[PDB]
């Protein structure tokens, strides 16, 4: 119950934080890996011998209502067009928002995509799908 | 024996001459992905004017080839312990 | 609460701008832009050292209810048969209702697929996706 | 709300005319286009030159309660078996039920399917996909 | 709202017919019957002149609850095993309950697919997919 | 309603044998097949001269309420590992509950896949997906 | 009715241990086994004659809620970037509450992927997927 005395993390006690500085109203931050897991089969018997990593693969996405400024454009992640090749790898953290401590870092990103939605009566989102080299932590 | 639930696996091995003569035994610990095995005959068929001809000379020279990757993780050895790199 | 107040772009506080003109009695838009980002791999170690960039592959889809008469087609936007022809390049903005202030806009778009929806009793809804050359803004 | 006075068109306000002919219990009437459009990407730059129309496709469904006679088989548009190839090209509008004055026509169309469902305690359907070469409009 | 006025056809109003006899406590019967039909296209004009048609793929589905006894199998339509071989050709029909007029028939039935399900407490069903050579009628 | 009476297989009259062996807290038993038949299409018309069968598939689906004995594993039909190569043709039945009478056998089964899930506050379950080669019935 | 007297496994009355501890405050387990059975056929024929394995294909998967420390990750099951690299092989056990029995257990597990989700308000979710070697037990 108490937020010092609890032992899982509810969405309460996670900042989301990016290009060292908190978000305002972003709503969920999933993060996927596959590392192409296929371990070697072997002709004369059935069953496979060692499971081996073939690829390193990292996805975070990150989804956000769309607030009137300082947008992941004004923060300057997103862009449109040509101009995404004038950008550099943004840097991601979760932390823990009773301590101001790291749980997880994301230490080098690129967008895959941008989507966005306006519709009636419902509030605009912003939604970006990273992609990422690696994923680290210390304390 | 292959696995068939009565017998456990057994891998292939070649055994490479010594320059001082006696053998080595290289062992593989994966066993291959592909395995293939030609056998040629060197018969022969000539077309006559009014009649086919079959002629035959006996068995031609076998091909044996065969893929395979080698295992990752490290694996002990009979003398060692070598990655498969190494191997 | 109040629209001079608040932090967040709404349904309500947005209008959508083709070729000079609101679009009436919109339902949602929707925008895609990918850039097809893909990591670089490498012999010898597992994980990739860089992403790149591929193809700015850009869409927008607007749907709408069919005004009774200007609709699309009608005002000349959509076209049908070989009068897709001759509809040259459109463009389309995304507005700040108060000020009017650009949010996003759209240098040329270009029509993909048209879908007219008649159903038993309700509304008809008419669909439309758009590929653009570029994106952009300015505040 | 008042029929003359409404700038929105419900699916009470229109007719589905087909062989010169008013349809009875006919449900719904979608119609779809794809101008396979994919614009030129082009190596030396990210984003693609310009949009360019590849093939034309057009799709009308029509979903029908049977009606016990002047069924489409009955009008003579399905059919079944080889005696579709005696068939012709068949014509299709969609009109203002308050004036009897066009919104758009489908200037040539073939059946793709013919779909039919007898179901407990349900009412019986004819379901047709057709496609068509055209579609134009005047006044 | 009777029987002898009413314009559609119903669930209740329809008898299914196979080999003579009317199937009993059937839930649902639904048939498909796609001409493959295709546009041919052009060099210089991107819509197509024509349509063509392909293959008649003509299918019919049968959805029943078991009979206690002289179900498909027990009754000798469907079939297992190397049965199928021996089981020719069979005819169903689709008749109009009062008069028994024909309402649509089809020529020579071929099976493709059986499917029996039993579930927790809950009535058994079974599914045949057949697929015929010509569909017809005759008023 | 009554038992002897009704003549509808509700799930309550149906037993489902296994090994000689009646089971405990079994649930569904779907049995799908495919004779894969698809009929010889041929230039100069446009419909299959004759429909024909390719391939026999069939597919008998169990699923049951893992017990704390006399698991499938322990009746010996599911199996961890290599040990699966041990085993022989396994066999099925589905019976008259009222009288013990066969309804259909299954004469030669394998398994596909062993299925199994652990979930909070919920009943576990196995699931085996035999296929088989042949059905048959008499009485 | 009793934990010492009812017949089925349930999610209060195991417990699922990995390298020696107890997992906490998972939400499911869930174990795919597929032999990749397959049917040999013959020409002159249309039914197979046996079935016959290719490759043991063996996954399970674990869900679980995020406990404010000691994770997979943190507590040295997951990993993350060239981390994955030196985590040798893991074993996992699903055991019998009161007795400590073993149900099953996995000889030397191995990841696949590893998705960490975090949401608005809701409790932050773990998802794991690994493939092992051999699945096992002994009473």
């Amino acid at each position: 119950a108490s937020e010092a005395k609890q032992t899982v993390h509810t969405g309460n006690t996670v900042l989301l934080m990016i290009k060292g500085k908190p978000v305002g109203r972003a709503q969920s931050a999933s993060g996927q890996r596959e590392y192409g897991t296929t371990g070697v089969y072997e002709i004369g018997s059935i069953m496979p011998q060692e499971h081996v990593y073939l690829r390193y693969e990292g996805t975070i996405t990150v989804e956000r209502l769309r607030m009137k400024k300082e947008n992941f454009a004004d923060l300057g992640y997103a862009s449109l067009g040509e101009e995404i090749l004038k950008k550099d790898i943004i840097d991601i953290l979760v932390v823990d928002n009773l301590t101001k401590q790291v749980i997880i870092s994301y230490h080098g990103c690129s967008a895959n995509n941008y989507n966005e939605t306006w519709q009636t009566n419902e509030i605009v989102t912003e939604e970006i799908e990273f992609s990422y080299l690696t994923a680290s932590d210390k304390a | 024996p292959q696995s068939d639930g009565i017998s456990n696996l057994h891998r292939i091995a070649l055994r490479f001459p010594k320059e001082g003569g006696g053998y080595d035994m290289y062992r593989f610990k994966v066993n291959p992905e592909n395995y293939t095995i030609d056998s040629p005959q060197r018969t022969t068929a000539i077309k006559t004017k009014s009649d086919i001809v079959i002629e035959d000379y006996g068995k031609d020279i076998e091909v044996i080839n065969f893929t395979g990757t080698t295992g990752f993780r490290p694996v002990r050895e009979a003398d060692g312990l070598k990655t498969g790199k190494q191997k």
